[PDB]
C-alpha cells in the first residue's frame, strides 16, 4: 500500500517527488517519457 | 453548410495535438463532413439531400488559420484533396453550395 494523506488519489511519495497521469491513474515519474509528451507535476502532499 | 436557402451548423470533436492522453479518434475532413450532415456516399462522391457537396462541387471557405493548416498539410500529403486533411481542433470549414452546377 501507498500512503495518501490528503485523500486525493495521488500517493504522498508521488506528490513530493514527481508524477504524471496515465490512463487516469497517477504513475511515478520515469524520466524517459518526457518525449512521449508527458509532463511531470509536483504538488503539496498535505 | 450553406445550401443557399438554409444553413446547417455542426461541431465535430477533434483531438488535441500536444497531448498523449487525448484518445479522441482521428477522422479526415471528408469523413467528418459525411458524419456531421449524414450525407450519402455515391460510389466515390458525397451527396446531401439531392445536392452534390463533394470537394469539387462546392466552394470551401476557411479563416486564415484553417487555410494555412490545410495547405501545409497538403504539402506533406499525396493524393492531394482537401477532404483528406485531419480536422485539427479549431477549424472553421464553411461549405458553400453553388447556385448552378454542371
Ligand atoms: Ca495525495
Amino acid at each position: 500500500e501507498d500512503l495518501d494523506t490528503d485523500n486525493d488519489n495521488i500517493p504522498d511519495a508521488y506528490e513530493k517527488n514527481g508524477y504524471t497521469i496515465k490512463d487516469s491513474i497517477a504513475v511515478k515519474w520515469n524520466d524517459s517519457f518526457a518525449e512521449q509528451g508527458y509532463k511531470k507535476y509536483v504538488s503539496s502532499y498535505l | 453548410l450553406d445550401t443557399g436557402s438554409q444553413t446547417f451548423e455542426r461541431r465535430v470533436a477533434a483531438k488535441e495535438q500536444g497531448n498523449p492522453e487525448d484518445k479522441t479518434p482521428e477522422i479526415t475532413i471528408g469523413e467528418a463532413i459525411k458524419k456531421a450532415f449524414s450525407a450519402t456516399k455515391n460510389g466515390e462522391l458525397l451527396y446531401f439531400n439531392g445536392i452534390p457537396i463533394d470537394e469539387s462541387c462546392v466552394e470551401l471557405i476557411f479563416d486564415d488559420n484553417t487555410s494555412e493548416i490545410i495547405k501545409e498539410q497538403l504539402k506533406y500529403l499525396d493524393d492531394k484533396k482537401i477532404y483528406n486533411v485531419k480536422l485539427e481542433r479549431g477549424m472553421n470549414i464553411l461549405i458553400k453550395v453553388p447556385s448552378y452546377f454542371t
